[PDB]
This record gives structure tokens, C-alpha cells and sequence, in this order.
């Protein structure tokens, strides 16, 4: 988490998308040719909400379930073959 | 499975017929699979005849104490894929040894894939032949139900 | 019977840093497609025997001092995960 | 029967001995904190709550020989 969390907000792309939304074309403040930057908007968007949220959606996110439905004769053999003897 | 496939004629755009063709050829195979547990433990129905010139496995040093039934083997080598321990799957020729036979739990993890592999083949020929091509029937044995056997 | 929950790596944690990796470093194949480059379509013995002798080239020469016990051995295949 | 627990013992001084059985005397090995059901249903009614009938209820409480002793119960995939 501390890795790819440091990653998703002060990644290379993000930090050049950064940079380029707070360089200037004009010094004078009232003509000025920066922008608001995407950095911490787009971090908050994809990782932090996200994992705010987890905080039991973490199961639904993190659970990738696979249950195999095994109805009639076949219930009660994998019973006996798979548990110890009555 | 090929007689309810064909009796899909009811008038269809081909791109339906093919999802409601390869969803019941998975269930023919989930079918196959299920019924295969209830026979688990018959090496003998589990038993493939290889022939003397295909390659084989190698003989247990204690297949060649059957006495009176190493005779009988005059073309066909009847095999069964047995699994003791773990990981290592070992061949077991079922007619050298005496009955009733007692076994590891069969490999049904190997000759299973076999026999759907050849299903497979004649899905992949069937899907690709009434309708449009581009289909190769998998069943993903490996997971949806693998958990049965290994 | 629930028999699978994905794995070790399905944590949001991990199922994000997996797909930063390949964005950022880049895609390392899986160990059954490198092999089948070498005409390998898990078979695998097929490729194991020419390998068998660059291996022995190895050891006589770096360890010698058992060199005459791997000259006329055969490759059984006993485990097999998806990278090893 | 099959399938069977199958079990790991430690002894003194050491030896991992291992164990299958068929069937074992686990009334003996739980006979202890076995609570009779005249005990467990007088806490309850002297004593209400389900934060203080368990207080009340714990409150209350060679191979073969080391069998009864240490058993370590192994995982059969």
C-alpha cells in the first residue's frame, strides 16, 4: 500500500501533467496562463476514495468467489469421499 | 449434446444459435464431469488400451509378479493413471495384478483432460461447421472443476 | 463448495500495484508462452533433452568432480506451476 | 473407515509420533469440561445475562500415552 500509494499520487505521468498545469506563459498575475492542476483530484479519484470505501466492500473487491453446485447422489458422495468418516 | 444442438433450428440469428449452443455443450460437459465422480474409484473403467507401438508407461518392477496373467497380455496394455503421494501421477498396468485391486485414488485429473480434450475437438467442429467459425469450445476443466478430483 | 477465492494477489492493494507495473516496466510473459516460442506446447521433455546437454557441458566443466553420473540420464516432469 | 484424522504427538524429550486412527476415547479427553445440563441450565436462571452465564460457565472449569497429552491435527488437502 505505502509504495503504490506514493506511486499513484507522485507517479512520473502524474507529476508531468502537474507541472505542466502550473507553468506560465505572462508574469502578470491577472493575465496568467496557469491552470488548476489534476494531481490530488486524481488521486483522491481512483485510489483514495476507493480505498476509503473498502474501509466489508474490501470482500466484495477482494473476494473473486468460486462455488461449484453439486445437487443429488453426487452431494452426499463428495461428503463421505471428502470428509472423515461418519 | 449433438442431437439437442441440431434440434436448434428454431429460427435464430446464427449469432444466437452459437451462445446457446456453446452453453449447452458446457453443460453436457459439466454433466460428464459429475457423473465421472460416481465412478472414481473404478480403475478399470478409468483404463486406456495402449498399443505396442505408441509410446508407454513404465512397468512397475512388481507388475512382473502376476504369475498366471502375464500370459494374457498378448497386444493390449490397459493402463490406468494412478496419483500416490502428490504430484506425481504413475501408470498402473490393471490386467498384471491380481483382484480385487487396491489403488491410490485415480488420476482422474489426467484422463479426464484427455477425453474432454477430444470433446473439445469435436465441439470446436461442430460450433465452427453449422454456425459462423472463430469458436474453440473450451470447458475450463481446471478450474470451474478441477476441485473434485485433485 | 466454494474451492477458489482468486489468490494471494487479488487485494485491491495488489491488483492495482500488478496493473501499475505493466504500464510503468512493462509485460514479463508468462512461462508457457516463452516456451512456446521454442516449439514447446505443454512436450516439455522435448526441449528438457537438448537442454540436458548444455546442463552437462556445465557441470564437467564448473564441477567435475562428479562428471560421469548425468551422461545417459532421462527428464521426468514432476512439478509444474505456471512459472516453474 | 476411511477417510481418517490423522494426528502429530510430541513427546519428551522429543519424537514426532504420528498418529491415525479409526476411532479414540474423546469423552475421556472432554470428560473434564463436560458441564452437566443440570449445572449449565441452574447458572442461567440464578444468573441472567449471556456476558455472565459465560463468565459463570469458564469459571467453572510412551505414544499412546502422550496421545491424550498433545495431538496436533494435520491438514489433509
Amino acid at each position: 500500500y505505502i509504495y503504490l500509494a506514493h506511486f499513484e499520487c507522485f507517479s512520473p505521468p502524474r507529476l508531468a501533467t502537474h507541472l505542466r498545469a502550473v507553468t506560465t506563459h505572462d508574469p502578470n498575475p491577472a493575465a496568467s496562463t496557469e491552470q488548476p492542476s489534476p494531481l490530488g483530484r486524481e488521486a483522491v479519484e481512483q485510489f483514495f476514495c476507493h480505498v476509503r470505501a473498502q474501509l466489508g466492500e474490501y470482500v466484495k473487491h477482494n473476494v473473486t468467489p468460486r462455488e461449484t453446485v453439486l445437487d443429488g447422489d453426487t452431494a452426499k458422495a463428495y461428503l463421505r469421499a471428502r470428509t472423515y468418516a461418519p | 449434446t449433438l442431437r439437442r444442438v441440431l434440434g436448434l433450428t428454431t429460427a435464430c440469428v446464427p449469432e444466437e444459435d452459437a451462445l446457446t449452443a456453446r452453453g449447452l455443450m458446457e453443460d453436457a460437459c459439466d454433466r460428464l464431469i459429475l457423473d465421472a465422480f460416481n465412478k472414481r474409484l473404478d480403475a478399470e473403467y478409468w483404463s486406456v488400451r495402449v498399443s505396442p507401438f505408441e509410446a508407454s508407461d513404465p512397468l512397475p518392477p512388481t507388475a512382473f509378479r502376476g504369475g498366471a496373467l502375464l500370459d494374457a497380455e498378448h497386444y493390449w496394455r490397459r493402463v490406468v493413471r494412478v496419483c500416490p503421494g502428490g504430484g506425481e501421477s504413475v501408470g498402473v498396468p490393471v490386467d498384471l495384478y491380481p483382484r480385487p485391486l487396491v489403488l491410490p485414488p485415480v488420476d482422474c485429473a489426467h484422463h479426464l483432460r484427455e477425453i474432454l480434450r477430444e470433446i473439445e475437438l469435436v465441439f470446436t467442429g461442430v460450433l465452427a461447421g453449422v454456425w459462423g467459425e472463430g469458436g474453440k469450445f473450451v470447458y475450463p476443466f481446471d478450474d470451474k472443476m478441477s476441485f473434485l478430483f485433485a | 463448495v466454494l474451492h477458489s477465492l482468486g489468490g494471494d494477489y487479488v487485494s485491491f492493494f495488489e491488483r492495482k500495484a500488478s496493473r501499475n507495473a505493466l504500464e510503468h516496466f512493462g509485460r514479463r510473459e508468462t512461462l508457457t508462452e516463452v516456451l512456446g516460442r521454442y516449439n514447446v506446447q505443454p512436450t516439455v521433455e522435448g526441449f528438457a533433452s537438448e537442454l540436458l546437454g548444455r546442463i552437462v557441458a556445465c557441470i564437467e566443466t564448473h564441477f567435475p568432480e562428479h562428471a560421469g553420473e548425468y551422461q545417459a540420464v532421462s527428464v521426468r516432469r514432476a512439478v509444474s506451476k505456471d512459472d516453474w | 473407515q476411511t477417510p481418517l484424522p490423522v494426528y502429530r504427538i510430541s513427546m519428551v524429550p522429543t519424537g514426532q509420533a504420528f498418529a491415525a486412527l479409526a476411532w479414540d476415547d474423546w469423552a475421556r479427553i472432554t470428560r473434564d469440561a463436560r458441564l452437566a445440563e443440570a449445572v449449565v441450565s441452574a447458572e442461567a436462571a440464578a444468573h441472567p445475562d449471556h456476558g455472565a452465564l459465560g463468565r459463570r460457565l469458564t469459571d467453572r472449569i510412551d505414544a499412546g500415552g502422550q496421545m491424550y497429552v498433545n495431538r496436533n491435527e494435520i491438514f489433509n488437502g
